[PDB]
């Protein structure tokens, strides 16, 4: 039978690998796989996961740096776990009578047992459906998969998806957040504060949480509530900078509300990521370029991250009815690629693009995008036109290392200042100028005159993000072929503490952080106050 | 006769989801103890029945630990800790409660408890030493001399925590010693010289959190077993150092000894600690570790050397040492590897080691027994089971041989009795779990003997029917006849059910044919015991809240959450061809409960808006058509007497009066609803006097038995889980005094701990007159609440 032949082939492969390790010579895996499969008479080849899932323990520890699969999953310095909430209705269904004109799925739809703005056939959607929307099971399952691939899960970040999370009853939000923290740490708590304490003392660090919210649910109350949870990032859907579009699609709010929410969130200390949608109705091929030029040149709009979602028409929505009646037509594919190239050429060097298109399966789409690799096609077109993309994602060491083959040689220090949302922003970085390679970054902001938090009033400057890229280095370990634990963090904080005292004129510095970061900043010399890590500068 | 005799018959519950909540006593005929919600339940595995509940806690129970004697007699004292900042010391006599003492002074929920008896020759009243650890980064010590307690000491760990504790005495002396496992991946040892505890030693080696330590005494040496989340188990060894002489064998390689010195009666004694071994074999976390207790065979004490461990990767391992070499070897590895189900929290031995028990992630209990002749074979056995979250509704078999419950744990369970030839007592066990749903369940109703309707946190009602193997299993276990239970009326029907590939539904498998003569275990219940779905009803705009059915088995009601008038509307269905019949628009808030009069000519509704309404059915012959309903009486703000939300209502057995209970701590009777022939408009109004029960009323029920003396007994439940039986009597005079009489009340161990959500008498309409009964000395009913518990109570007839 093929099964025992497969097993013997696998065992022989690990035997050769461990022998070669013992006498200490390098070995090529593909040739060994083919040769060993030839002997036992097979019609297939071994899979990497199978070879990983049969190593003895000590050898399992020693020889993972050769059998790892999908090296992109931890090429940015963290491990990402995505979880989903319970199905529910969007808050503006009541006082308007209906929801956005293009959103698919939801509690009242033909997509059975699916969350709003999702179909249920997606990877994460099918993971939570079989788990019946339980945060503990989802976290455990995803961490098990990540460990089975062969990655290190020392540092974790959560992403909470679904509809509007902050519109649910308080008890459910308590349940969800405390279960996430307990799943990481291993405790069995009763409320948020107990879970937060135990997670602070944990060994599997929780770097931060990300939540998606609407501009009318981002006020002082909601911001404070999210501050107690441990959240550090926000996702808001702007979709357009034009006031007529925001009311012809039954969005439910206005652009001025979006700007005010941006101002409050940035003064409180969060990070802002914006969803934008090209090819909206009543928006031609010339208003998109102006839209994005204003987006990146007007101080009221400048965000920290972007998500480009070209418009898709899906069955069971108002836009579907518009499309059937012969009143709405999509762009041609060449025009779409050209537009995306032009848009990507405008992104400033301090902005990071996380995703470039949706992930709806192709057969469910009636019109719109049909391919599945828009980003790389756009990059090739940009190379043809002679322009270049200079965002954050396509300039860091891991991406430059796996897509191209380059390494930093002549690292230098760079600083960029600007004005945004009524505040004076600075962006410090360590990067290689000649090859255009990014290593580590830090964001700093001087608090404006309209801050409401008690801890930040009276002359406080706040640090909003500190990050060093590369592959993941486990805590208290060192790897001379990677970039993390080599002192680029205490160099970036010493400079932030000099700007905040000699230029801002402040007398205190505050940091928003997770929990493992709490221990790190305690090591540096900061103390704890409220949900912040503060330090006197006098 | 002068006083009624209320007694409890059966209790169904499961342990909490905490580490160290289960503990098995030592000595012959010991008792198992675990914690459910706010109660400590004592369970007797040999008879497979629950003996009693100890309830004085106001929050979730976290730890339980028996106190071990020296003679080998069964223990009679134990200590518990709660998530209400307090510890409690209990005393037991004759399988009852004798006394309880509260120890207070913590500032967070407690999470670790231990206690021992003290040895001394002053003939004291059994002095006891207690140690506790909580979430306020502190460890506290207590002493209990008789009925008096006092706090000896407190220890502060900065911003750390203590996760495990154990107490014992140093060898060849009477100095207590303490071992504490911390989040620092480091064990701390304390010794009590003079009158206080002082740190002596710190042991390193682990590199993750520690989740259990245990002392053991072997000969003249002391052993310590430690487990962690490193997936590793370590054994240490403490002994008395030499006499500072006779040490001349320097031609050997030995580990460095960790030494300390203590003062005892003006004498210096030196002790040494050294590591013994490091076991391995687990993949996920190790949650608990335990030695084997000593026991007495024919007078002589036997002291085996064995170890037990339970892990998060669905496994248990038993370890024993090897005498040929210096290593330990696995002997038995028990569990079920595979499936999305997670692992175990706790594991326990028996008195002698014949049986082994384990506690699962959801709350299921697993029990294994060893064969007498084959010593490496273990088989599972029958254990208690129940919901792991709040129960919301309850129904009875129309003929009275099983009950069906739903809860916010997204499950539906069925309980039925077991009949065995070679015994007289009857015990009730779970045999069916006909739903594992994706929404929280709220309501249930019964249509036929093997068909029901369920309503959950969604806009859809569902209908479930029973497969074939269920009937065979039911008639086998309950002891009936297969031909007679079918009554030649069910005929051909599907065989089973299975989970669908996508979405939430049930699909007939016309699972596996598995005949059963004994109740199943918690691996056949999870998979092979579902029920097919045969209908699905739409027509509501929001999540369901209430369901009822008439006695003629052809109609059905419904309600949903609402904030306006166009959403709060009752809907009537059919039971032969499910379509909407008519919509009854009234009220502006949610309808909480409805009831059909036994005369099948009325329908009543109570709502959050402090009002109510009565709907009368008009009379037509029209055999092919269906009758209709319309308003017969109502109530506005002024006519309403309840000042707050109405929670329950019920009918009199003769369709004459009806009772309402609300949060206003009052139960009112509205009467003269009879004379349906021709009234001018109505005469409905208050027909009694209000009663101040003492707290919010959340359940009302009336016994379906008529007495010539015209007794109307009402079972009233409260938020605090009390059940009071009153006796209402119509005055028939213009004074309304002497209509409320208190008959009987539940005791402190027979009551619940949180709100009561349902009460239902046994309306055995199939047995209209009790043919085979002891003169019907007793009346049975059942209760459920938000304390994870379902209970069955029995009351004396002639007393009421
Ligand atoms: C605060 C926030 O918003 S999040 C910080 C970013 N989140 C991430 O962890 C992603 C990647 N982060 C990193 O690269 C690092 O964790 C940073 C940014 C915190 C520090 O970057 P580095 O340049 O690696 O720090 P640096 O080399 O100066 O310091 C190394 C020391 O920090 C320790 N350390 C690193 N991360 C942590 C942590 N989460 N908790 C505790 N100690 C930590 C290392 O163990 C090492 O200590 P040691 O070598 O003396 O034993
Ligand atoms: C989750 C995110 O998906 C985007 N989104 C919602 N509907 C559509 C659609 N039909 N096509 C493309 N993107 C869409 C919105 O930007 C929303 O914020
Ligand atoms: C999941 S959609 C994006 C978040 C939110 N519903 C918004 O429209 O802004
Ligand atoms: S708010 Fe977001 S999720 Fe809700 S309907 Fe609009 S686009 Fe969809």
């Amino acid at each position: 039978s093929p099964a025992e032949l497969m097993m013997l082939t696998i065992g022989d492969v690990i035997k050769q690998l461990i022998e070669a390790h013992e006498q200490g010579k390098d070995i090529d895996l593909n040739k060994v796989k083919t040769k060993t499969a030839a002997k036992y008479g097979l019609s297939a080849q071994p899979r990497l996961v199978d070879i990983i899932a049969a190593v003895p323990p000590q050898y399992r520890k020693v020889l993972m740096p050769k059998l790892k699969a999908k090296p992109i999953r931890t090429a940015s310095g963290i491990a990402v776990v995505a979880v989903m909430c319970k199905p529910h209705r969007c808050p503006h269904i009541s006082f308007t009578g209906n929801i956005c004109v293009y959103c698919p799925g939801g509690p009242d739809s033909d997509f059975e047992y699916s969350t709003q703005s999702y179909t249920g056939y997606e990877p994460t959607s099918m993971r939570a459906i079989r788990a019946r929307y339980d945060p503990f099971l989802q976290t455990r399952h995803r961490i098990e998969q990540l460990k089975q691939l062969g990655h290190s899960v020392d540092k974790v970040e959560f992403i909470v998806m679904g509809g509007t999370f902050m519109a649910l009853p308080e008890e459910y939000r308590d349940y969800f957040i405390r279960n996430l923290h307990d799943a990481l740490s291993g405790h069995t708590s009763n409320n948020i504060y107990e879970a937060v304490k135990y997670s602070e003392r944990s060994l599997t660090k929780c770097i931060g949480i990300t939540i998606e919210t609407r501009p009318d649910y981002c006020m002082k109350r909601h911001l404070s509530d999210m501050l107690t949870y441990g959240c550090t990032r926000l996702e808001i859907g702007v979709q357009s900078v034009y006031e007529d579009v925001a009311r012809d699609t039954n969005r439910g709010h206005t652009v001025k509300a979006v700007c005010e929410s941006f101002h409050l969130a940035k003064d409180s200390g969060f990070k802002v990521v914006a969803h934008m949608m090209p090819d909206l109705p009543n928006v031609g091929l010339e208003r998109d370029i102006e839209q994005f030029t204003e987006f990146f040149e007007n101080p009221a709009f400048r965000p920290d991250g972007l998500k480009l979602y070209p418009t898709l028409v899906i069955r069971g929505t108002g836009l579907y009815e518009l499309w059937k009646s012969g009143r709405y037509k999509s762009y041609s594919p060449s025009d779409l690629v050209e537009l995306v190239a032009r848009i990507l050429a405008l992104v400033p060097p301090w902005t990071r693009v996380y995703r470039v298109q949706r992930d709806i399966p192709m057969p469910l789409v009636s019109s719109g995008v049909e391919h599945g690799n828009l980003r790389e096609l756009a990059l090739a077109r940009m190379k043809d036109l002679g322009i270049q993309c200079r965002d954050v994602r396509t300039r860091e060491v891991g991406i430059q290392e796996i897509h191209h083959k380059v390494r930093p040689y002549q690292v230098e220090l760079v600083r960029r200042d600007y004005v945004a949302n009524g505040g004076w922003e600075t962006f410090l970085s360590y990067e290689d100028p000649d090859q255009d390679i990014l290593i580590g970054l830090l964001r700093l902001r001087k608090c404006s005159e309209e801050t409401f938090r008690f801890e930040l009033g009276g002359g406080v400057s706040i640090v909003r993000e500190l990050h060093v890229y590369g592959s993941v280095v486990p805590v208290s370990s060192r790897d001379p072929t990677k970039f993390q634990h080599q002192g680029f963090g205490m160099l970036l904080m010493e400079e932030a503490e000099r700007i905040a005292r000699e230029e801002h004129g402040s007398g205190k510095i505050a940091v928003i952080s997770g929990v493992g970061t709490r221990n790190y900043y305690r090591k540096i010399g900061y103390r704890l106050q409220g949900p912040y890590m503060v330090k006197m500068l006098k | 006769m002068v006083a009624p005799v209320l007694e409890t018959s059966h209790v169904f519950c499961c342990p909490n989801r905490v580490r160290g909540v289960l503990n098995w006593s030592s000595g012959p005929r010991g008792l198992l103890a675990f914690g459910t919600s706010c109660s400590v339940v004592l369970y007797d595995p040999l008879k497979r029945v629950v003996v009693t509940n100890l309830n004085g806690h106001t929050a979730r129970v976290n730890c339980i630990q028996w106190i071990c004697k020296q003679d080998g007699s069964p223990s009679t004292e134990l200590v518990s800790g709660g998530s209400d900042n307090q510890v409690i010391h209990w005393e037991i006599e004759d399988n009852q409660l004798l006394k309880a003492v509260h120890l207070q002074g913590h500032e967070g929920p407690v999470y670790a408890v231990h206690a021992v008896y003290q040895r001394r020759t002053s003939d004291p009243a059994l002095c006891t030493l207690i140690v506790s650890a909580a979430a306020d980064s502190a460890v506290r010590l207590w002493s209990k001399k008789g009925p008096e307690v006092m706090c000896l000491q407190t220890l502060n760990f900065g911003n750390g925590f203590a996760l495990a504790l154990c107490l014992s005495f140093l060898p060849n002396t009477d100095v207590p010693i303490l071992a504490c496992g911390n989040d620092d991946c480091r064990i701390h040892i304390f010794a009590q010289q003079n009158d206080q505890f002082q740190k002596v030693l710190s042991l390193c080696g682990h590199e993750d959190w520690i989740r259990g330590v245990e002392w053991a005494a072997f000969g003249r040496d002391l052993f310590l077993a430690s487990c962690s989340q490193d997936c590793l188990i370590r054994i240490w060894k403490l002994y008395i150092k030499s006499t500072s002489l006779e040490t001349q064998d320097d031609d050997n390689i030995r580990l460095k000894e960790n030494t300390f010195t203590i003062e005892n009666e003006s004498v210096k004694i030196a002790f040494a600690v050294t590591l013994e071994t490091v076991l391995a074999g687990h993949e996920n976390w190790v949650n608990a570790v335990h030695w084997q207790p000593v026991f007495y065979k024919d007078g002589v004490l036997q002291q085996p050397v064995r170890l037990l461990s339970a892990s998060m990767d669905k496994t248990m391992i038993l370890w024993a040492p090897d005498e040929e070499s210096g290593v330990w070897l696995e002997q038995v590895r028990v569990g079920e590897v595979g499936g999305n189900t997670l692992g175990f929290y706790d594991c326990q031995f028996n008195e002698d080691g014949s049986m082994i028990i384990a506690h699962a992630f959801h709350g299921a209990l697993h029990l294994w027994k060893q064969n007498t002749v084959n010593p490496r074979e273990w088989t599972p056995e029958i254990v208690i089971s129940g919901h792991f979250d709040g129960v919301q509704d309850l129904v009875w078999d129309p003929e009275g041989e099983f009950i069906i419950t739903v809860g916010t744990d997204q499950t539906t369970r069925l309980f039925a009795p077991w009949k065995r030839k070679d015994q007289s007592q009857v015990t009730w066990h779970e045999i069916a779990r006909p739903q594992i749903h994706g929404y929280d369940l709220k309501c249930l109703a019964m249509i036929n003997r093997f068909q029901f309707v369920s309503g959950a946190d969604e806009k859809v009602l569902r209908v479930f029917s029973a497969p074939r193997n269920f009937v065979e299993n039911f008639c086998a276990i309950t002891g009936q006849s297969l031909n007679h239970v079918l009554c030649n009326q069910d005929s051909d029907l599907p065989e089973g059910a299975t989970v669908p590939a996508l979405g939430l539904s049930n699909k007939a498998v016309f699972f596996q044919p598995s005949i059963l003569t004994e109740p199943p275990t918690e691996d056949h219940l999870l998979q092979n015991t579902l029920w097919p779905e045969v209908q699905k009803l739409y027509g509501h705009g929001y999540e369901i809240f209430c369901v009822t059915c008439n006695s003629s088995k052809t109609l059905l009601a419904s309600a949903c959450k609402a904030a306006k008038k166009e959403h709060a509307a009752i809907i009537l269905w059919n039971t032969t061809s499910w379509k909407q019949v008519q919509n009854l628009v009234f009220h502006s808030l949610t309808v909480t409960q409805m009831a059909f009069s036994p005369n099948e000519k009325f329908l009543l509704a109570v709502s959050r808006d402090r009002t109510w309404s009565l709907w009368k059915k008009q009379d037509t012959i029209s055999p092919e058509f269906e009758p209709v309903f319309s308003l017969f009486a109502f109530t506005n703000k002024i006519t309403s007497v309840h000042s707050r939300i109405i929670w329950s209502c019920d009918w009199s057995p003769d369709s004459k009066y009806f009772f309402t209970g609300s949060r206003d701590k009052k139960v009112v009777v509205w009467g003269e609803c009879d004379s349906t022939d021709d009234c001018i408009e109505h005469n409905i109004g208050p027909c009694s006097s209000v009663l101040d029960v003492g707290g919010a009323v959340t359940a009302v029920s009336v016994c379906p038995v008529l007495h010539p003396s015209q007794r109307y007994v009402v079972a009233v439940g409260l938020e605090c889980g009390k059940i009071c039986l009153y006796t209402w009597k119509k005055t028939d005079q213009v004074p309304e005094i002497n209509d409320w009489t208190h008959c009987v009340e539940t005791s402190q161990s027979q009551s619940h701990t949180l709100a009561i959500r349902k009460l239902c008498w046994k309306n055995c309409s199939g047995k209209t007159e009790q043919k085979e009964a002891e003169g019907a000395e007793w009346l049975h009913f059942a209760s459920c609440g938000e304390d994870h518990t379902v209970k069955i109570h029995r009351v004396n007839k002639c007393a009421l």
